[PDB]
Parts: structure tokens; C-alpha cells; sequence
């Protein structure tokens, strides 16, 4: 009763009387649990997340330059300098130039020349500091109650998990309980890394990479851009002039290098919640505390009718929908066998008992068929309902 | 006192030429930048040219190729080659230094008394 | 070629009055702008050099302000000694130019 | 001639009928010129000089630090900043210290630290570049007229020389004319060098040395000191705070290193005029236009006497002061000989005629006597005057 | 304890029933003391100092020269003398010059010449001798009371130790006492050395090094300077005169040479108090008089919470800050174990009992997880609080 | 818009103790440094204390052992513990902030409405 | 340890006219100087944060200037709301310090 | 007995020249240094020249070249020859000896009776 | 260049009165100062050749004291040879130079 078509849908079966089992989850997939006489369970990672990591640093992937200003000195007349050179904010560079009498100079030789321009970032990425203690895990769980597919969204459990709350317990109405026990200490190493964001798109990458970026960068809080001479370059001088080049938006180059970095996204609602893809974790669960809600109920042996016919799962099992038109808190027998003689239920009933809980509503059923040809069987007496199946 | 004083105003025929000039005193004149400006009739004030402390000129298209500045350390004298002169260029000219660093790109402090140039 | 102007044709003004002028350009100049004053029959004088700060001896009777495209000069408690012509001036691209002139007159 | 007094004479003798001879002059020494029938001529450097050479650089050798500032950040939370960083006037440095809860720090690890101080040079040397074309030489020239020592400073001729006033001549009353040429374009390499100036003391050193000096420097005027790195150093941070050393005045170190440099001095009469001590020049002289003033005169044969006795020089020659009393414009015989028989003038007369120009006035004589014993003889008859001499 | 903030920490563990332990102490670092059933003690070397050591020597690293005098004699007339020569305050030199008629002399040759100038020290460093008897240690020591980070400054015991004192112990309330026998007699060899004082900077230097310094020097009594020849120099005479040369301020050179010395520091509160930087001390410590104070109190696990969550120290143990608000004075348990099953307390507990001594206040705790990774516990039941750690 | 406002003022017995506080708003509180100043009954101002944005404290020798400044930046609550309060400590107290780089070396910016303190 | 002093002191002053107040320190404070004002009871506010540099919102009518060890504030024309007690404050040195303030009043 | 006796002072033509002299007595004259000094008619004393016991002369810049000392210690006589004489001087002249250590840098010991210049 | 300035010029005092006269020099003179008298119409006389040094035959009623830069005579009793002109003379620096002189009289 969950996990339609999931990219992996693997089974773990507990040893009988084993209070715990362990599982490793990856956000692509889910894992379903068999408990040898207790309702089957299933679990999956909705997300791992950080909220509002610290705004440590910004980097400009593009800038614009304006009002380039220049002056000069004849070779003997000391050395050129200009007000902006003494301050920042202007990415200044200075060098020697050839000059001669024909340039109006007093003498022939190396003069000196200085050039600077106001620098402003056009577009910038931002970086943010991960706190491991601010990591959250959010895990989905659902028990194979056979509830209507629509009801899954109101049935589904979710639990928060983090190092300060390493244990939690799910509860299921009449279906008992199960504890869950996430593992933080070896899941992820984000302490060595920044979150990085550009335009509604973001990645996680290690601090040392960010430190090594050739691009110019900015404090978390102020105006002093720090290394503009990586982005700007100056032509070799002509006799009294230099033209100064802004490199274009490095964005594509940068975004190409990040192509191997793990992707991250903002929430729509909390703009400061960052949700991280590619996450994986280990966890443990107490199986014992679950309950088979309706095993005592009346066996149907009656003319139920199908609502969605037996159809192949993404892997292995078959699924179907059925309801009872007139009945009770009731339960339905299910068998899968080589022959319509049905000598053994060769396959495994996955919802370990599909109780027809009410007159109101259909129930979902899931079965692992055997290899080769087999017959699906539901109900009892001459009133039983059946169809062919294979592997 | 820091001082400038213009010289070489007067009258000339159109298409003729003149030495506009000025004397500077009271400071290490070689280290400053120097600049020339005028007020025309119709009560407008207009830049005409400047030179760096490095002997290096800057010009508007109104005057580009007509004139040049020059100066000497020898006497702290400005010169301006009034040349190919044309009717609009009648004005009270002035010169007014520059800045401490020898930037042409600056405000400027002190103005000479100016002198009138006229053309028939 | 930066265009710029300040609007007033003149200010008629009186002893102890506060009066102002404001200038607007065609490009977001870096406050590399000055205001200049000329009483008649003698050369101009420069009051404020970078658009926020004065040269020596210019009295607290004057001040100025602005950013990017937009600038102003103010006079606090005017006197007749301050009358006459006024000009702005840009200087962060080489076609240096003064925009519109204006003047200050006694009422 | 004044060259009698100098600690070192070089002698050169012109070939008969030789229009020219050449000599090399160096400030601590002087030259005397002999020619077979021409009054002997002596020449010397007074000085070589530069006028108002242009400021290459200024260099500080002491500085004082004040208004010292600090700022810090908790280890993961960012990178420290301070407004004063953005202008060179504050001689910044940046570093890290560990911090932890003992520092009140909210987490354990390397906190970022920055610090600044207002820098001012206390005492600075200045440098100026050698315009080789601006070099001047001054040559002192004098003739062995035998004029009294008391008169030398009024008889002596001083000649200017300049890269573009390369020829000069001197005139001596009755003794005729002399003309001089010297290597103003070529005698020194010093365009490769700066004049070095401290308080009332100065040297000349090559540009490369000065440019290599590991000390903060300034150029033009008023601009920010461009190389704070060396004169200021900061301790390791301690107790999440820092304080800043300053190195001592390097003046002594610098003045020690200059011990190999050639020395320079200031004209008290002209703050722009620098005089360089230890230069040398190559020079050539026309002797031809000289003449021996008194040649036509008679001999006195009358009772002269010594005003000052025959006496040793610094140079193995000897000198005398003699006056004729009753007599005439007269040339007096002087002989150095083995015997009072005076068979041969064994040695060389240096003032090629001793002339008593008037009965009132002594005349000064130099001769180069032979090795070993000899007699000096002056005058004739029993009125002769004589003196024994040795080597 | 204050000691948590030290960057360099090491553990001494006493053998069981060792009533004494001992520790070696160094200003850069701290020691922590463990014993099987005792409150842990932290020990740190504080200031090592002298007050008013006696003046040994003063050295003028800069001086100025003025009133310069010269006198001279013609070579035959014997040796020259001067009035100002009569007293050492004028730092005289005597030599010989050329003289001759060319400088007005009566005879050519070497003549006696003499010069003087009053000599004054401009700036001087001073030296002061180490009385080992006057060496005063201060030492900081504090028990792991689990006191709040802030209260460290007030619980801390500061004790002074010197060559006149064996132990001067103190008591910790309820935790009992520890005696402290410091190695006041033995820890340093400085009797062979001076404290060197420059302007607001100082060093310790051996007497030989200092006495070997060539700069001119003066007794601690301030007697007239002894050796000005090493600061003052003289040109070879020109025939008229000698120029006298002052060498520059040497402090830059000397402060360079001092770079190998241990640094020393002035106190502003008493200008005669000098503090030695980086010293060593050791001490013998009694632990048996210590007490675990809290054993009387209960265990309640009564809805405790973190005031500040667990975190790693600078030194690989982990710490946390916690309160039981309301509740009662209580001593809640702490363990680190292999698993959430918590089979073995595989790592070491570093402070043994908390004391929730008043219902409004927090406690600080420290633990030492085992190598690899391990799980931390405080409190009991499902209501217990937990986290995860590496080695 | 930013606002600071004081709390915890009033009266205590001499030698007694308090913990003053401020709530502050409108800025990323971690980034600023903050400080306290007295207006005395003499109506003479005085500096009390400051803390860096790097969470480091500063005091004058008038109170080196007496006050303690502190803040919680996550809750952006600022605190000022005090003890030994003497007669001369009776004054108006205001808190204030520095700048966005937040060294204590800063021209202080905005001040709270203040709260008084007294002893009797 | 720095101290500061004002040569002026609490006074009446010619409302509407320009007004001046002046301070000196123990030493050079490198223009780490701020000026501030109070009206009785209500909390003080800042005016000048370095010599010749101003907040937003503070009136351009003020300016103060100086260098090294001594400095002065002016207003180029006074206002009834703006006459009050004025204080100056250096903030370079380790213990910060205030210069004793000057009141302004007129009938 | 230290009697010292000047001679030769008198009238001279402007631009002319003169040689002054003085006779010493009563001490081993060679050992001492000596000086010449002029009492201005408005009573300003002024140093003229000095001479070392090593015959090293000294002069103020005001008479460089124009004046010179010489001495004859075979006869204990001082000479002062001078040229280009100018009515800037018409003083009484005196001379004096220095230290028995014999150096220019001495106070004056004793002065002669003097003789006066005049120029016309 | 060196300059001297003796402080009085024209004092009068009684026969046997006590008087101090004093001079400051333009820089250090390190007590290479002398004090001299001209009795009118006759050749000068030497009094003190460094401060704290009586010249030979000068009576003990003359005295004087000094410093780096400022110096004085004191006369304990102006006996009748007092009448005349008194001069200081520096001799540390080779352009030797004199005070103005100063007169004394009875009438």
C-alpha cells in the first residue's frame, strides 16, 4: 500500500523474534520490511536539509568597469601615482611605458603610467557555512495497511531525525508501534564544505575549492572587494594610454566546473530552508511493537469484485484493487500457486493480511508470485475469483 | 601666494594665429597639472584643453587639430597655439592649474585673472 | 560627452536666507563633480571640489551633496557677498564640461 | 705653484715640439707638466659637481606606529575585516588564532584576526638620479712663475667644464696662453646611480642596490608608503588578542652597508649644488702658446739672500725663497752640481727661469737634485750662495 | 575550569593509591590530572616575574656629537694638545696630518693634529641582573567543578611561588584539598644573564654577550661613557681640519641581533615589575585530600536540557552545557558506549559527577570518547538525552 | 528601520547586583558590535563596555571586575550583568551599536531609549 | 589614558545665526572623532562620525572639522529644536572618552 | 707682563689696501694663538680674524679673501694684510692672544691698546 | 650663523649695589662663553672666560653662571670701576660674535 513505481523497492525480511533490523536509504528509493508474523512496513528519505546556514562569503562571476582614469610621468620626473591608487574599490594597476620627445616628452626612455577604474560586481554567487548540528533528516514511513491509494497522502508518516534526537517512534492506529534510530556520525561530512547558490540553483562543495577560486570575492557584510586583478586585465601601454578589459561573465565556466558537485535546492516556502539531493543515511527500526489489526475478523468467502485488476509492479510483485459490496470488518484469503488445485501458496502475500476493513471502501492487495506460470487466487468456495499469471 | 597670470590676449584676423600664454608662481609648478578654459558670449563657461604633469595633452573635438598646449619648466609659462582661428572662438580665456598629483582628471583650485581674445 | 544641467535661471535672495541648486547628468558619474562661483568682472572660484567637500577658506555658509546622476549645492544664511554667477563641472571623462550656468541676485 | 703642497704629484714631460700632452687627474692628487723651453704648468681638480638632480625615491629608515586596531571572528562564522584595511596608510596584517569557550568564543577552532596601525616615517633618506649631462668639472691651473706662496690664491686660474662647453683656455700675464680639453662625456659611469641623502651626509650608489633595499619607500610626493612589509612586524596572536612590534631605526645598519660607497657633500652656499668626492677625469693640454717671461734679462751677479732656506718637498724635489735686493729685472742662475767647481748642472731646474721681476720681491724656486750628495748653487762670484743636499 | 581554553593540553594519570602525583609546567600549555575516584584537577603555569632587579650596565645605542674642536701643529714643533681633550666627556681623537708651505706651514711633513666634541647619548638600553632568589612564579589551578564557563574567572585559584616558599596550598569547597610543592629552586639557569631593557621592549641575554657588545657603555652607576671609539669615527685629515662622523642609531641592528633571545615584558601597573615569557616550572601534587563532593545527591532525569549542546574541545575531548531547571539538586549520570544498546562504557568520563546545586542554574560537563566513534548518554529512560562522536 | 530598547533598570541596595538587557532589531545582529554608555547625574557621559561582533569583551579600568557585558546573537538578546553597585553607579544607562564590520573600534551609530539605575 | 576638553561651555546662543563649539584631546586621535547631541531627558543621538563626515538623516546644516589633537563643530544656522547640549567623543583609544558638553539656549 | 702693541692703523682710500701689524712681549709668543677684532664706532665689537699656533688662519665670511693674517715668531710680531678696503669698516682695531694650549677655540686672554681704521 | 642677546642695555645702580646681567644665545654654547668689559675710551678687558671661572686678577666680587643656552653675570658689589660697557662673547662656533654691550652710570 505505497511506493508506486519507485526506482528501487527492495525487501528486508527480519529474523523471527528479532526486535531490530537495519537499513541504508538513498533518496532515490525506498525499502519495505517483512516481519515474520507482523504487518509489513516501508520507509524512504523525503529529504535531508539545512536551514539558514551562515552567509559567510560572496564571489562575483561577473563585473563591469567604469570611468577608467590615467596619468603619467616623463622618465626622469619621478613616478606616476593617482588618488585612486591609494584607496581600494578601483582595482588599480600601474606599469612603465615607453615615451619619447615625439610624444611631447622631455626625454627618451621609460616613463611610468598608472590606470584604475571603478569596479562593480554585476552578478555574484553566495556561499554558506554548514553546521552539522543543523542538519536534519526527514524520513517517510508507511505500513502496508492496504489503504486506498488516494488515502496514502493522509496515511503517510514522517519523522524528523538529527543527532540530538537519534530515536523516535511511529504509531499506527490499531497497528501498534515501531521505533526508528537514525545514524548521523558517518552519513555526511558537510563540515568541510559550503553551500553555494547562484540563480535558484545551488550545490555543495568543499571549502578548499572555494578558497582556490581565482574569481574576486567579498566579505559577508561589507563593501571591500578583494582581488579584482584576477578578473580585470590591462593592455600593454601605448604612448599615453591603456585600454582595460573586463572579462565576460565567467558563469558558464564556473557552472561547468561544478557539474560534478552534488545539487541543492531552496524550498518554495522557507526561502532559508535548503534541501539537499544525493543524500543517504543508515537507520534502525524496532519491528516487534507492531500489531495485526484484524486477523480475528470474519473470512469473506463471498463475491467480492475487482476495482483495478492484477497488474505488474515495478519489480516482482503483482498489485490489484477489490472491494466487498456487502460485508463487515472482514478479511480476504489470498493464494498464488502452480495449479488451480492450489496445493501450495507457492508465493508470498506481502500485505500479510488484507483485512476488508469496511463496507465503505476497496482494499489494495500485493503478492510476490513464483517464477513461471501461476494462478492468482482470491476468495474461497465456488465464489473464489482468479486469473492467470507468470513469473 | 600661489598665482597665475594670463598674457597674449588681443585681436587677430580669422584664420590667423596667436600666442595665448600665462605665468605661474608660488609652487613647484612642474609637479602640478595645468588646464585652459573660457567664457564665451552667451554666458557659458567652456573647457578647451589640459596637460598632465607629464607633458601630455587632452582635447575636445571643438578644438582637436586646431590648437596645442605647451609649457616650460624653464619659466613656469603656459602657451596655447591659437591657430586656424574661427569666429566662435572669441571669449575671455582663463587657465587654472589642476591638482597635487598631476592628474588631468580632477577638480582644480585656483584661476588666473584671464584675458580677452577677439577676432575680426 | 556627458550632458548635464541645473535648472534655475537665477535665485533672487536676501540676507540670512537659505538657497540651493541641483544638477543632473547623462551618466552616473562617480561624484567627480564640483561647483564654481564667479562674481562679475573677475575670474571664477572653486568652492567644493569632490562633490561633498570644500577647498580651504570656503566658509561653512556653503555645502554640497549628491550621488550617481544627481547632485546639489546649498547656501545657509546667504549674504550679498556671495552673489553672482554659479556653475557645476564634471571631471570623470575627458570632455570636461560645465552644464548650465546660473546666478544669485539680491531681492 | 700650489701643487708643491699636495700630498702627491705626478710629473709628465712633453716631447720637444709636441703640441699636446695628456694627463689623468684625480681629486687627491695633482699633475705638473714639464716642457723643454716652456714655463712649467700644474693642474688639478677642485671638484666635480651635480646641480639639483631629480628625486628618484624617498626611503624610510625609521617609523613609529600608533592607534593600533584589532578585530576578530568566531572560527566558523566568517572572516575578520576592518575599515582601515582598505587604505595603505594603516599598514595592515591578517592572521588566525585558535579560540574557544575560555575566550568566550561560541565554538572551538581557529578564529580569523586582523590588525592595523597608523604608520608614519620618523626619519627618511632621499635619492636623486644622475643626469650625466648636468655634471660639471672644475680644474685648478697654475704656472710656476715663482710667485710668492702668499699670492697663489690670487694668481691661480679656475676653469669650468661642461658636457656641452667642452673646451676652455687660460691666460697668464706675459707667460702667454694655455688651452685644455677633457672627457666630460666619458670619464664616469654614474648615470647608472643615485645620489643618496641623509641628514647632512650623503653617498653615491647604483640604482639596483637602492631598488633592492628591503625597506619601505615613497616616490613623487605625499603618496602612500608603498612597501610597509619590512619595517613593521606583528607577533603571533596571543590570548585572542595581538600587539605589534616596530623594528628599530635601521639607520645604523644602512650607514654600515654604505661603507663601501663613494662619498658626497653639500655646498653650504647652495642647497641645490652637490659636490662629489672621489671622481676623476682625463684631460689634454696645449702647451704651445706659452712663453718664458723674463728670458731677455741679464744675470745679477749681486748679493741675493734666502728668505727661506732650501728645504725638502713631499716629492724628492727641493724649494727655496730668494730675493735679490740691489739688482734689476734679472734672471738668476741656479745650478745643482757634484762639486763647488760646478762642472755640470747635474739636476733639473723646474721653474725654467727663476726671475727676480723687481728688486723688492722674493722669487720661489723648485729644483730636482740628483741622488746622493750634491751642492745647490745660486748666483755667481764670491757673492755666490750655496747649500749641501742629499738624495 | 579555566584550563579548557588552553590550546595545548596533556593528561597525567596517577597510579591507584599514589597519594602524590607530579606535573611539568610551561606557559604555552596546561596539564590535566586524572585519578580513579577523585575530582579531576587542571594545572597551568602563570606569570614568572622579577620586581626591581638591580642595574648592571647601560649602553648608548645612539649618540649625538657637537661643539667639535680641532687643533694643529707644524711638523717640527712637536705634539699638539687641546683644553677640551682634558675630560672624557668629549670623546677625543688624535692623529697626524700633512703640512707644508701650501698650507702656510714652516716645513713640509707630517704634523700633529687633535680633535674633540662633546658626546651625549641620545637613547640607551639598560641591563639588569637576575637574582634567582627573587624569581616569583605564579600558578593557576582549578578543579573540574563543572562550573559555568563564566564562573571560571572567580573559582580560579591564583598562587605565588618563589625560592622562599615550598607550598602555599588552597581548598576547594567540598572537593577538599591538594598540596603543591613547586620546583622553585631549580627550574632556570638565568643567574648568568641580564634582563635587557630597550624602549618598551626587553630581552634576557647572557652577561658575556652583553659585555662583549662593542657599543659605548656605562656602569649601572652612570659613570662617564667608556668606549666612544665604536660609535664616533673620523675622516683622514684634510690639511686644515678633520670632519667627525657620528654613526647612526644602532637600535635596528641591535634589535636584529637580539632576535635569538627570549622576550621579556614590562608591567604598566608597576614599572619595576618585569615578566619572563615562556618559562618552565614543575610541581609535586597530593590528590588524596581531594573529594567527590556531589555523591549525597539524587538521580532524577527530570526533563533536563542543553543550555549549549555538546561540542568538541580544542583538545579532542567533548563538552556540553546543561541545566535541570526546577527539579532538585541532583547528579545525573553520563556514559559513552559502543552502541545505543550501550553495552560497555568504552571511553573515559572526564568529570565524574555534576551537581545541579540550585534549581535555576546550569552545569558544564566533559567526556573522552574512545578511538573510532561512540555514542553519548545523559539521563535515563526514553527521556534520556544523547548525541554521537568520533575519537 | 532599526530599534534598540533597554530593560532591567531601577533601584537596588548598594553593593547589590543586577542583569540589565536590551532587545534590538532591524539588523543582522551577529554582524554588529555593541556597547554601553552612562549619562551620569552630573549629566556627564561615560563609556561602560563593549563587545565585538567576534564576541569579545572590552572594559575600562573603572569597572574591570564589576560589570560583565554579553549577548546571545541567535536570539539577538544583549545582556549586562552587574554587581557591587556603588552610589556613583547611579545613572542613566544607554546601549548602542557600532558598524557592519563590527570591531569595537567604531563610531557608534544608534542609541536606545535608555533605562535608569540607582542605589540607596 | 586619553582625556578630552571643550574650550566652550554651556551657554546662551544667537538662535538663527551660525554657532560654533570646539574640543581638544590629550593627543593626536587621527580624526577618529564623533559629535553628538542631547535634549533634556530624551536619549542622545549621533551627528558627526568622522570630521567632515555625516550620517544620513542628520541635517546638512551641520559640519565639524579639525585634525590631530583638536577639532570643532559648527552649525551654519541654528534652530530652536537644535539648540541643546552638544557632546564630542573620540573612539580610537582603548578607553573611549567624552568631551564635556555645551548647552545652547536663547530667550 | 703681557703688553701687546698694535701699529699701522690710519686713513685709507676706499678700495685701497693696508697692512696692519702688532708687537707682542713677555711670553713665548709661538705657543699662543691670536685674533684680530674691530670695535665699531657704534660700539659693536666684531671678530676680524684668528690664527692658530699652527699658523692655521680663520676668518669670517665677511672678509674672506680680502683679509689675511700672518705671523713672524722669530720676532714676536703679528701681521694683518688686507685689500679692497671699504668704509663698511672704520673701526678701532685690536688684537689678542688665546690659550697657552694654543688653539683657535679659546676665549680672548688679553688685548692690545689698539689702532683705528678710517676710509675716505 | 650664531646670535647673542644680552637682556638689559642701560641699567643704573648705586656704588656698591648688587646687580645681575644676563644673555641668551641662539643655540647651545656649552659654556664656551666669555664676559668682557670696555672701560670707556680705552682698550677692553677680560672678566670670565667660562661661567664659574674668574679670570686672573679679576676680583671675587665678579661672578657668573650658565646653562646650555642662557647665561649671566652677577656683581655682588658695584665698586667704582663698575662704570663702563659689558659684553658677552661666544666662542664655541667659529663665526665668533658679541652681545650688544650694556652701559652703567651715576648721576
Amino acid at each position: 500500500a505505497h511506493c508506486i513505481g519507485i526506482t528501487d523497492r527492495d525487501f528486508i525480511e527480519g529474523v523471527h523474534g528479532g526486535t531490530w533490523v537495519s537499513a541504508t536509504l538513498e533518496q532515490d528509493k525506498c525499502v519495505t520490511v517483512m516481519a515474520p508474523d507482523k504487518p509489513s512496513l516501508d520507509i524512504s528519505l523525503e529529504t535531508v536539509a539545512i536551514d539558514g546556514p551562515a552567509e559567510a562569503r560572496k564571489v562575483c562571476y561577473s563585473a563591469v568597469l567604469t570611468n577608467v582614469k590615467i596619468n603619467d610621468k616623463c622618465p626622469s620626473t619621478g613616478e606616476a601615482h593617482l588618488e585612486e591608487e591609494n584607496e581600494g574599490d578601483n582595482a588599480c594597476k600601474r606599469t612603465y611605458s615607453d615615451r619619447g620627445w615625439g610624444n611631447g616628452c622631455g626625454l627618451f626612455g621609460k616613463g611610468s603610467i598608472v590606470a584604475c577604474a571603478k569596479f562593480t560586481c554585476a552578478k555574484s554567487m553566495s556561499l554558506f557555512e554548514v553546521d552539522q548540528t543543523k542538519i536534519q533528516y526527514v524520513i517517510r514511513a508507511q505500513l502496508h495497511v492496504g489503504a486506498k491509494q488516494e488515502n496514502w497522502n493522509t496515511d503517510i508518516k514522517t519523522l524528523k531525525f538529527d543527532a540530538l534526537s537519534g530515536s523516535q517512534e511511529a504509531e499506527f492506529t490499531g497497528y501498534g508501534r515501531a521505533t526508528l534510530e537514525c545514524q548521523v556520525q558517518t552519513a555526511v561530512d558537510f563540515s568541510n564544505s559550503y553551500i553555494a547558490e547562484m540563480e535558484k540553483e545551488s550545490w555543495i562543495v568543499d571549502k578548499q575549492w572555494a578558497q582556490d577560486l581565482t574569481l574576486p570575492w567579498q566579505s559577508g557584510s561589507g563593501g571591500v572587494w578583494r582581488e579584482m586583478h584576477h578578473l580585470v586585465e590591462f593592455e600593454p601601454p601605448h604612448a599615453a594610454t591603456i585600454k582595460v578589459l573586463a572579462l565576460g561573465n565567467q558563469e558558464g565556466s564556473l557552472k561547468t566546473a561544478l557539474t560534478g558537485a552534488m545539487r541543492v535546492t531552496k524550498d518554495t516556502n522557507n526561502s532559508k530552508l535548503y534541501k539537499l539531493h544525493g543524500g543517504h543515511v543508515a537507520c534502525r527500526v524496532k519491528l516487534s511493537a507492531l500489531t495485526l489489526k484484524g486477523t480475528s475478523y470474519k473470512i469473506c468467502t463471498d463475491k467480492m469484485f475487482f476495482v483495478k485488476n492484477p497488474t505488474d509492479t515495478g519489480h516482482g510483485t503483482v498489485v490489484m484493487q477489490v472491494k466487498v459490496s456487502k460485508g463487515a470488518p472482514c478479511r480476504i484469503p489470498v493464494i498464488v500457486a502452480d495449479d488451480l488445485t492450489a496445493a501450495i501458496n507457492k508465493g508470498i502475500l506481502v500485505t500479510v493480511n488484507p483485512i476488508a476493513s469496511t463496507n465503505d471502501d476497496e482494499v489494495l492487495i500485493e503478492v510476490n508470485p513464483p517464477f513461471g506460470d501461476s494462478y492468482i487466487i482470491v476468495g474461497r468456495g465456488d465464489s473464489r475469483l482468479t486469473y492467470q499469471w507468470h513469473k | 601666494e600661489v598665482k597665475l597670470v594670463e598674457s597674449g590676449g588681443g585681436l587677430v584676423k580669422p584664420g590667423g594665429s596667436l600666442k595665448l600664454s600665462c605665468a605661474a608662481s608660488g609652487f613647484t609648478f612642474t609637479n602640478y597639472a595645468m588646464s585652459w578654459v573660457r567664457q564665451t558670449p552667451e554666458k557659458r563657461l567652456e573647457w578647451v584643453a589640459s596637460i598632465s604633469s607629464g607633458h601630455t595633452p587632452y582635447y575636445p573635438d571643438s578644438v582637436k587639430g586646431r590648437f596645442t598646449i605647451s609649457r616650460d619648466n624653464a619659466r613656469n609659462i603656459l602657451f596655447l597655439q591659437m591657430s586656424s582661428l574661427r569666429s566662435e572662438d572669441t571669449a575671455m580665456y582663463y587657465c587654472a592649474r589642476g591638482d597635487y598629483y598631476g592628474s588631468v582628471y580632477s577638480a582644480m583650485d585656483y584661476w588666473g585673472q584671464g584675458t580677452s581674445l577677439t577676432v575680426s | 560627452e556627458i550632458r548635464m544641467t541645473q535648472s534655475p535661471s537665477s535665485m533672487y535672495a536676501s540676507l540670512g536666507e537659505r538657497v540651493t541648486v541641483t544638477c543632473k547628468a547623462s551618466q552616473d558619474i562617480n561624484s567627480y563633480l564640483s561647483w564654481l562661483q564667479q562674481k562679475p568682472g573677475k575670474s571664477p572660484k572653486t568652492l567644493i571640489y569632490r562633490a561633498n567637500r570644500l577647498f580651504d577658506g570656503v566658509p561653512s555658509r556653503f555645502s554640497g551633496s549628491g550621488s550617481g546622476q544627481d547632485y546639489s549645492l546649498t547656501i545657509s544664511s546667504l549674504e550679498y557677498e556671495d552673489m553672482g554667477i554659479f556653475y557645476c563641472l564634471q571631471y570623470d571623462e575627458f570632455p570636461f564640461t560645465f552644464g548650465s550656468g546660473t546666478k544669485l541676485e539680491l531681492k
